[PDB]
Parts: structure tokens; sequence; C-alpha cells
């Protein structure tokens, strides 16, 4: 079961895409 | 998992300080104002200095960098420097991400788009492939076999396996492809508005990949029940068929889509977090492979039976044809391999995005090869073609 | 035994010679002319309406 | 209109009774195997069972062996009916060469079912029966098959050829022959489609009957794995 | 001996029977048939499916009502359908599995049956006591039975396998006459619209036309040179169509005494299993074992439509009396019914 | 109308060279698999030889093998049974049978009497 599971890392990474974007929102403005 | 989290502690750091800063006594010096660039705040310091402040705790990664500051400065009339554009500028270098973790994220970032490019040009010209094979075979002569409405109600699941991958994929690109403008937008984002959409869709796809599976085995023991009894079979037992793959998924989903639903309600229901009772998810597919990849030596375990009585008036077609079948019998049986051991948990590094790779590469070409392998290579159905094409060759 | 069943084949051959065969043109001609005076109550020559049609 | 309504639903329910006796006798219909017993004439075809239909059953799966010995001994049009049964038992007399050579009628009616256009798809149990007085006339010799055959002379006795116990091995190259002599007409034309399971009839019937229930178990099997493009 | 001087008379009989149709064949259709305007295009769909059966289907034959059509196969049925509204009137099962056709009486009053078993059953519609059963088992041959065809209530011509067409007696239960002539089995018969002769077709490429009241032999026709699987009349009684097979039908005559057409064409090439008329008799339609059952222009000799349809050989095509529908009985359990 | 005459034939010394040449007429004797059956007089019939439509596949009886030949003419619908080498056991009647379907590669001719397709034949002696 690899559907179930490589979304599962495609979302435990994308979420820490947006943390890491949502800082860099607020490193700038 | 983490922006939430996130979210959450700059809520509470903000208002932490807010409440610190209520607490503080103006002093009679040149001190530059009461001040705070809404992310990092600090104590007033004396103008013509920089401060040497903590950078704040509400970071993910704060309990890693959390010795180090942030040194902003205050210029020479109570003032802090300026940007580009009169911007406040900070040196918070020391605890922002190190240079390296960029880079592997950027090439996981290019691994996941390249799968991803992978598996949806598999998936969708698979969605084209069975979509053929399902108009091909429901509008023919042979159109309710026993045998051939099994084929049509497995195609069927694999159009809704893929179908809803690529679709809970958009909305998982959808969802994380905007621009963050302030904090109302994205609290809304992170409130429960459209993401109740992400969710169903998300059951909608543990739907597919847990009914696929459960009618790979339902099309396994057609093919074992079918073959031990000496006659043909009486009751062709469709509604035990049809209720063996379409009413067990709903009942192995449902407990996970409650348990999903109660215990650990993270944004979008893609995040397997907290992996235990995702396992009643991939128990009944550790089933519907385990126990027709036992039925699957089992079918060989008697062809090789069958072509090694008779049939000798060909030689070394007692290796290619009962290697051409073997290629294509794994319409059902795919993936043992690596997968019978190497679990979701415990498998780290190359390993676990080999076995992504692999698993992900056969399960979206799957369909494709058996549309293929079953509706077009099938010579009934390449001659029941061939009179319609005289029926309209004719005319 | 031989001459007990072949007697029975030219005995049939010998009442199907008396036969006053009509000319192929006169029956043809008759044919003809029972085909086109019954070719109005046919359902096949032409195709029936809908409405007289039990079927469809 | 009433009259039509109770006329349709009437003759609805007529439909349904109707529908559900075929349902319930179609279950049997899939379920028995019917098996056309053929022979060319003084064969011995009782010896198997034991005017001429006949039915039996052994591990709770059905036979209808449809003897023919009624009919006349010009069977181009009664045979075609014989396409939808299973396997056409073929039991020849293979020590009926003594007197007419029987053998060589029966390898071209062999050759004349497995040719036709409607027995195509229709696979052939072979019972070379009268194997006791085979043994005999090759020993003494009152009638030679290498008389009326030229390749039995220049015939070897196969490797895989297992004997009986109690058995001359020139009986054994005799029935090889003759069951190799089947298989050169079974083999020559089409045989993806059809098969040919030759077999030497013993004394008792309990194992005769266990080789053809064994026999047309392997041509269900094949059928079902034909159907899905395996073999 | 003595024996051999009959051979050659009998050539010699042969021989005036021969050049006495050559005196009257001066012309032909294919000259007089070129002034006719022809049907051309006719193109037919099937309008009602009847998916009841479970073996092939054998044998088919409408009721004179036009509405019921028998249909007999070799699961042991006799399914009596209804074409205009597909509902199964009577499932009766039979003894013998091996039926080879069927027979709606005239009257609607009884049907019947027969094949591998010799025995001609007879199977009675009017028990009001529920159920429908058998009334007569008709046994007196030795071959089996091909095709059999009602009179009327009391008596039904049947052929046979054992070269002899018999004429029966339901009420008494004996052959009446007994058809004795013919050399090789025997196919098909279809009686002439006045019911009182009958041709029959067999395998020796030959069509006897025979006299039911006399009991005899009257006519032989030979423009065949196959087994003749089945012929059909015309409906004004002089003429009758034979679809052998070698793959053509023949129209003949009965007041020519020879054949007066080939419905051959070079594209097929298996025969003709069942052949039948029209209403008018204008259109001769054939069915083959290519799957596709043709439909002949009867008089300009050429195909004027191909019907679509089985996947196995049809077997029996039966036209309504009225001409309204047309039905074929095929070999995959099915019975397509087409306007 | 098929008719099936046999031609040639009589009484032979053992070890002489006959023709026996099967003239046929009323169909397309190109499409029909013919053959030559014999019986002799005493038992029933048993089958000889066959040959194709074009003349390809040919078989025997396994006692007659080689020492008949067989071949058809298309052109001229006629079929040559040409026999050498004769026998005292060979002594019966020549029936040209034809098997019965046009197109079709099987027969069921050799059968007893009242066969439709099947000339009266020559009866055939050798010497003493």
């Amino acid at each position: 079961h690899s559907q179930g599971t490589f979304t599962s890392d495609y979302s435990k990474y994308l979420d820490s895409r947006r943390a890491q974007d949502f800082v860099q929102w607020l490193m700038n403005t | 998992q983490v922006m939430d989290f996130l979210f959450e502690k700059w809520k509470l750091y903000g208002d932490q300080c807010h409440h610190n800063l209520s607490l503080l006594p103006p002093p009679t010096e040149l001190v530059c104002n009461r001040t705070f660039d809404k992310y990092s705040c600090w104590p007033d310091t004396p103008a013509n200095t920089t401060a040497n402040i903590s950078c704040p705790w509400y970071l993910p990664w704060h309990h890693k960098v959390q010795h180090r500051f942030v040194f902003k400065r205050c210029g020479p009339d109570g003032q802090w420097v300026r940007g580009p554009r009169g911007q406040p500028w900070r040196d918070a270098s020391q605890c922002q991400m190190d240079g390296e973790e960029i880079e592997v994220q950027k090439e996981v970032a290019k691994m996941y788009s390249s799968f991803q490019v992978m598996y949806t040009v598999g998936y969708s010209l698979s969605l084209g492939a069975l979509l053929l094979a399902l108009a091909i075979l429901g509008g023919l002569s042979k159109l309710h076999c026993t045998r051939n409405a099994i084929h049509a109600n497995l195609f069927a699941s694999f159009v809704l396996k893929a179908s809803s991958v690529l679709v809970i994929d958009g909305l998982l690109r959808t969802r994380y492809s905007q621009k963050i403008g302030d904090d109302l937008s994205v609290s809304t984002w992170l409130s429960d508005g459209a993401v109740a959409g992400c969710r169903v869709a998300a059951v909608f796809m543990q739907y597919g990949i847990v009914a696929n599976y459960c009618w790979l085995l339902v099309e396994g023991l057609y093919l074992h029940n079918l073959l031990g009894l000496a006659t043909l079979p009486e009751r062709s037992f469709f509604s035990l068929y049809l209720g063996i793959g379409w009413g067990a998924p709903m009942l192995f989903v449902v407990p996970w889509a409650v348990v999903k639903c109660l215990f650990e309600n993270v944004q979008c229901w893609t995040s397997n977090d907290n992996m235990g009772f995702w396992w009643i998810l991939r128990f009944p597919v550790f089933l519907a492979i385990l126990i027709n990849f036992f039925i699957f030596v089992r079918i060989v375990q008697l062809l090789v039976a069958k072509l090694r009585a008779r049939q000798m008036h060909h030689t070394d077609y007692k290796f290619r044809l009962a290697k051409s079948t073997l290629t294509l019998i794994p319409l059902l049986g795919v993936h043992e391999v690596v997968f019978a051991f190497v679990t979701d948990e415990h498998a780290q590094g190359t390993l676990r995005s080999a076995k992504l790779f692999f698993d992900l590469f056969l399960s979206s070409f799957q369909g494709l090869l058996v549309a293929v392998l079953y509706c077009f290579l099938n010579k009934e159905v390449q001659s029941e073609l061939r009179r319609r094409w005289h029926r309209w060759r004719l005319g | 035994a031989s001459i007990a069943q072949a007697r029975k084949l030219v005995e049939q051959l010998k009442m199907e010679a008396n036969i006053d065969r009509i000319k192929v043109s006169k029956a043809a001609a008759d044919l003809m002319a029972y085909c086109e005076a019954h070719a109005k109550e046919d359902p096949l020559l032409t195709p029936v309406p809908a409405s007289e049609n039990p079927f469809r | 209109t009433e009259d039509q309504r109770n006329e349709e639903k009437a003759q609805r329910e007529a439909n349904k009774k109707i529908e559900k006796q075929l349902q319930k006798d179609k279950q049997v219909y899939r379920a028995t195997h019917r098996l056309l017993l053929l022979g060319a004439g003084e064969s011995g075809k009782n010896t198997i069972v034991k005017i001429f239909e006949t039915k039996f059953q052994v591990d709770k799966v059905n036979f209808h062996m449809f003897d023919v010995g009624a009919q006349r001994d010009e069977r181009r049009k009664w045979i075609q009916c014989f396409n939808d049964v299973t396997a056409i038992i073929f039991v020849v007399a293979s020590s009926s060469y003594n007197m007419t050579n029987r053998l060589q009628a029966a390898l071209k009616l062999f050759d004349s079912i497995w040719n036709n256009k409607w027995l195509r798809d229709t696979s052939v149990i072979l019972f070379l029966n009268k194997q006791d007085l085979l043994a005999e006339k090759v020993l003494a010799g009152k009638s030679k098959i290498e008389d009326y055959f030229p390749e039995f002379a220049r015939y070897t006795t196969p490797e895989d050829a297992t004997p009986e116990p109690g058995e001359d091995p020139r009986v054994t190259r005799a029935k090889y022959f003759i069951r190799d002599e089947f298989l050169r007409i079974s083999t020559a034309s089409g045989d993806g489609r059809h098969y040919c399971y030759p077999h030497f009839t013993c004394a008792v019937d309990t194992e005769n009957i266990r080789r053809v229930f064994n026999d047309c178990r392997d041509i269900i099997q094949r059928m079902h794995l034909r159907q899905y493009e395996l073999l | 001996s003595e024996l051999d001087q009959l051979r050659q008379e009998a050539e010699q009989l042969k021989n005036q029977i021969r050049d006495a149709r050559k005196a009257c064949a001066d012309a032909t259709l294919s000259q007089i048939t070129n002034n006719i305007d022809p049907v051309g295009r006719i193109q037919m769909r099937t309008r009602r499916t009847l998916r009841g059966h479970l073996a092939k289907i054998y044998a088919m034959h409408w009721g004179t009502d036009s509405r019921l059509l028998v249909s007999a196969s070799q699961d042991g049925k006799l399914i009596i359908w209804d074409s205009y509204t597909t509902n199964k009137v009577h499932a009766i099962p039979l003894r013998s599995s091996w039926v080879m056709t069927c027979a709606y009486a005239p009257s609607g009053n009884y049907v019947a049956c027969g094949g591998l078993d010799n025995i001609c059953s007879i199977y009675n519609l009017k028990t009001r006591e529920g159920n429908v059963r058998v009334s007569r088992e008709l046994a007196g041959h030795t071959g089996y039975l091909s095709c059999c065809r009602f009179l009327d209530d009391n008596q039904i011509v049947t052929s046979s396998g054992d070269t002899t067409c018999a004429l029966w007696d339901i009420e008494t239960g004996q052959q009446t006459t007994t058809f004795t002539g013919h050399t090789g089995d025997v196919m098909s018969l279809s009686l002439a619209p006045d019911t009182r002769l009958f041709v029959s077709g067999a395998c020796d490429a030959s069509a006897k036309l025979w006299d039911v009241r006399e009991g005899m032999c009257r006519q032989t026709f030979t423009g065949h040179e196959s087994d003749i699987n089945a012929i059909c009349f015309f409906p004004n009684g002089n003429a009758f169509a034979t679809g052998s097979d070698d793959a053509t039908c023949r129209l003949f005559d009965l007041r020519a005494d020879q054949e007066l057409m080939t419905y051959s064409h070079d594209n097929i090439i298996c025969g003709i299993t069942s052949v039948s008329f029209s209403k008018s008799g204008r259109l001769l339609l054939a069915g083959y074992d290519d799957f596709n059952c043709n439909v002949w222009d009867a008089l300009k000799a050429d195909r004027a439509g191909v019907l679509a349809g089985h996947d196995n050989r049809v077997s029996c095509l039966g036209v309504t009396d009225d001409g309204m529908a047309v039905a074929t009985g095929s070999w995959d359990s099915f019975l397509k019914i087409w306007n | 109308q098929v008719q099936l005459q046999e031609s040639g034939g009589g009484l032979v010394q053992p070890g002489g060279s006959l023709r026996l040449s099967c003239a046929a007429s009323g169909f397309t004797f190109s499409n029909y698999k013919m053959n030559w059956v014999r019986q002799a007089p005493g038992k029933g019939l048993e089958w000889v030889s066959d040959i194709s439509q074009s003349g390809a596949s040919i078989s025997y009886t396994g006692s007659v093998k080689g020492r008949f030949t067989i071949s058809r003419d298309n052109a001229k619908n006629t079929l040559y049974l040409q026999m050498n080498s004769l026998k005292p056991e060979d002594t019966a009647v020549y029936y040209c049978a034809r098997c019965p379907a046009p197109f079709t590669r099987d027969c069921f001719d050799v059968t007893s009497t009242t066969y439709a397709y099947r000339g009266q034949g020559t009866q055939v002696t050798v010497s003493s």
C-alpha cells in the first residue's frame, strides 16, 4: 500500500513547506 | 501537522508578549519606542544600540535553535533600520533554516514532483484505457458472462481508484498553491472551510484504493473457485462477489473514517500521522494481497501441470507460454516483494522511496495493462470487434 | 431381391415421365403475375409504418 | 384497459413462474456433463456404465452418457447435434482387425470427427477397448497389424511406455502403436481448441468412470484457462 | 444375369425425363425478370429478443395466429413464446433432451416435437386441469425425426432419418401411409397451401414431391449436388425453393419438373440451414451457417439485404402467415424477431 | 445431378497394372474431396484411398500403401486410381465415392449401403 503512503508523505512534507513559507512571509511582510 | 501548531503558538506568543509589553513602565532616557514587527517582540532599548534579544520560541524548529538570538538596532533617532521601502530589517539568520535543509527539501521536492508527474500520467491514460475497455465490454454480445461481469466491475473499480487519486492530488495542489496575505485569510484557510471537500475526497481515495485491492481479491477468488470444482459453477454467486468486493471496503473504510474524524482530526485527512490504527486500513490490503498470492502460486502449480502432460508439439513453448501467462496474470498479485515485510513503519532512506517508486509506478500503469490484456488482446473480443467491422464496412 | 427394389425406382420414373410440363416462360409469367398482384399487402416488401407494426 | 391490465399482470405472473423454474433447472443443466458415447461396432461399451440414454454420478458430479445405438450408420446429420456436449467418448475396438479390419475404419471415423466444422471445440476421450483379444493375435499372429499397416514393422516401443505387469512387450508395442496412430491424427490437425485423452480399458468400471471423471475435469479446467487466455 | 438390364433402362428413362425437361426449358426467368423493377435495398432490424433458452435452438415454428412461436432446444425445453410481449407462456419439459424439431398446429391447439429418441411427441395445450402434458407418443420410425408438420388436429406428416416420411394419425396412433422412396436421410418437408400434397428434401440432393391423399411419390426433382437441409413452398402452390449444403438455393416448378433459378453467391461457402418465403413470395429469406441470414430476391437472384444478429449459425427461419415478422432461431439460445 | 462412372477394370493377372478411372458429372468437381472405396465379396466396405481438393492430401489404407496410386483431373472432372502389383486378397468391387460436403476436410462415406454419392463400382478380380 503506497498510494496511501506516498500522499501521507506528500502531505507531511507539504505543510512543512507551508510552515517555512509562513515564516518567510513574516520574515519580510 | 506543523502549520496549525505554528499558527496557534504564534497566537499564544503574540498575546503573551502583548501582556508583557503591557507591564513595561516608560523610562526617562532616549529609548526606542513601544514596538513590535508582528513576530519578534522585545524589551525597549536605548537608541543607537542593538539588542541581544532571543529569537522567538513559537518556531517549529525552535527547540533545536533554542540557544540563538535576534539582533536588531534602533538608530540615532530612536527608530529602527529600514529595508528597501522602509521595511524593518532583522538579522534572524542565526536561528533561520539551515542552508542544507532547504537543499534536501529542494531535492525531495523534485522527487515528489517527478513522482507526481509519473503517477498522474500513468493514471490518466489508464483512465483513458479502462473507459474504452468498459465501452467495448458493455456494448457487445459477451456483455454478461459471469466471467466478464467481474472484469467490467473490476475496471469500474480501477477507474474509481485512478480518477479519485488524481482528484485528491488536485485538491492537495489547490489547497497549497496560494499567496499567504494576512492572518485572517490564512485563519479561514486553516479553519474547517473548504477542507471538508478535501476530507471527503480523502475518504473517497481511501475507498478507491481499498475497493481496488478487495476487487483483485474477488477476481482471484472467482478464478480459484472456478478451477477446483469439476463441473461448471451452478450458481454464479454474483451477489456474494459484488458484496465481498464493494461492501467489505465500506466496513473497512468507515471505522477508519470515524477514527480520523474523531480521534485524529488533522487538517486534510491525507496526513497519516500517528499511524496507530492506520493499520485498520492496511490490514485488508495485506489480506487481499497474501490470500490471492497464495492462489497465484496455486494457479501455476496447475498451469504447469496442464502444460506438461500434452501440448509437447511445440518445443520451448513449455517455458515461453508458461511465462507469457505468468507475466500476464499479475492483474492481481503484484507487490508482494516490497510490502510483505517492508511496511510504512520501519522503512527509511532510499529504500522507502524505492518501494514507493516501485508500487506507485506499477499501480499507476496497472489499470492500463489490465485493460489492454483483457479487452484488447483477448482474441474473443478481437473477433467480436472484427465482426462488427465487417458489419460497418458494408455501409 | 435386386429386381424387387430396382423395379420400384423405374416405375416411379415411368410415372414421372408422362407429366404435362408447361413451358418455363408460362410458369415464369404466372409467378410474375402472382408477385405483382400480391405486392400491396406484403409487410416486408414495403416497410410498414410504425402505427400498424405491433412490435415498435 | 383493466382487462388488458389483468391480462398483462397474469401474463407477467406466468412469466415469473416460468423464469423461476428455468433458473431452478438451468442450475442443474450447467451442472450435469453430457457425454456422447459412440463406437464402431462389436466394441463392448456396456461394461462402462454397468433405449439408449443412461446416467450416473461419482463424487457429486453428474453425467449423461448419451448412447446412440438405435440410429442408422450414416452419422453426418445427427452428430451436428452433439457439439454442446463436453467430451465425445469414442470407444474403439482395438482387436477387430481379423474380420472388415475395423481399426482403419475407426481411424477414418475419428479423423472425420476431428476435422468437422461443428465438432471443432469438443474434445474426445479415447478408449482403446478389446484389450483382452489384442494380446493373442500378435503373439500367435492370426491377423497381423503389420499386414494392415506399413509403419508397424519399423515402429519402436516408446520409452515413456509404462507396462502392465504380466504382459508381453510385443503387446505393449501393438497397443502403443495404435495409441500413437490415433494421436498422429489428433496432433496433425488443430489441437488448440480440443484434445484427445487416450486410455486402456480394464476389467472393472470403478477406475474407468474415474478416468472419465478426471478427464472431464481436465477438459473443464482447460476450457476456463482457455477463456482467461492462459493456455 | 437378368438383373443387369434394369439399370440401362433406368438411365434411358432418365434420359427421356432429361430431354423432356430441356424441351420445356425453352426460356429462363433471368431474361424475363430483367424488365421487372427490383426491390433494391431492404434493411430489417431485430425487434424483440427472446432470451430464455439454455442450449442451442434447433427449430421454431410460428402459430397460424402469428403471435405465438414455439421453439425447441437441446436443454429439454419447448418454450411457447409470444412475439408481441416477450412472455414465455409454457416451459414444457421433455424426456428426450435432444429435440431436433417442433411444430405448431394451425388450430393453435397442439404442439409437437421430436428428435433423436425417434418419437414425435405431440403436446396438448388445452388441458384445463392446470398444466400441459403429452397426449400421444407416435413411435414407428427407426431413425431420428428431423421435421414434423401438422395438417390439422388429427393427422401429422413427419419426416425422418430412416429415409421414410410418414403420415401419422393422432387419435389412432399409427402410420396411415408410408412415403417410402427416398435413398438417404430426409431432412425437411413443407406442406402446400392447399394441404393435399407436400415436398420433402433429403440427403441425396433430391426433393421428392409426394401426394398425401394417394400416399405415393409423384415427382422427384434433382438440381442440387449436396444434402438438402431445408425447403419451403411458394405461397401459391406452384413453386418451392430448396436450400442445400452447396451454399445455394434453387427455385423449382411442380409444373415444369425442373429448376428455375440458382441463388448461388461466391462469398458464401457454407450451406443453407433454413429457408422460407415472404408473405407474397417476392422475398426468399435464407438462413446460413456463417451467422448471417441473407434476404434474397426470389426472382432477380441477388442479395437484397443481409441480416445481422447471432454469433452462431442460424437453425430455423419462420415467417408469419400474415407476413408481419420474421423470426430466426439460432445456435446461441436466442430468437431475434425481425420485421 | 450426381453421376459417378467407374471406367476401366476387369480381370487382371497378379502383379498387373490397371488404371481405374472415375468419370464424374453434375457438380463442381474441384470442390469435393473424393475417395475410392472397395468391398470384398463376403464382408462390409473398407476405405482404400482418398485425395484432397487440389490433390495435396493423399492417404491410403496401410495394406495398400504405395502399391496403388491416386490422382484427380480437375479440368476433366475425372479421378484416376492406377493399381500396381496386385494380390489375390484384393478381389473386390471398387466404388468411386465422394465426400458429401463442399469445402470441407472430413466425410462419413465408408459406411454401409444407401450412401448417396457413390457410383455402382467396378468388380475387379485377379487371376488364379
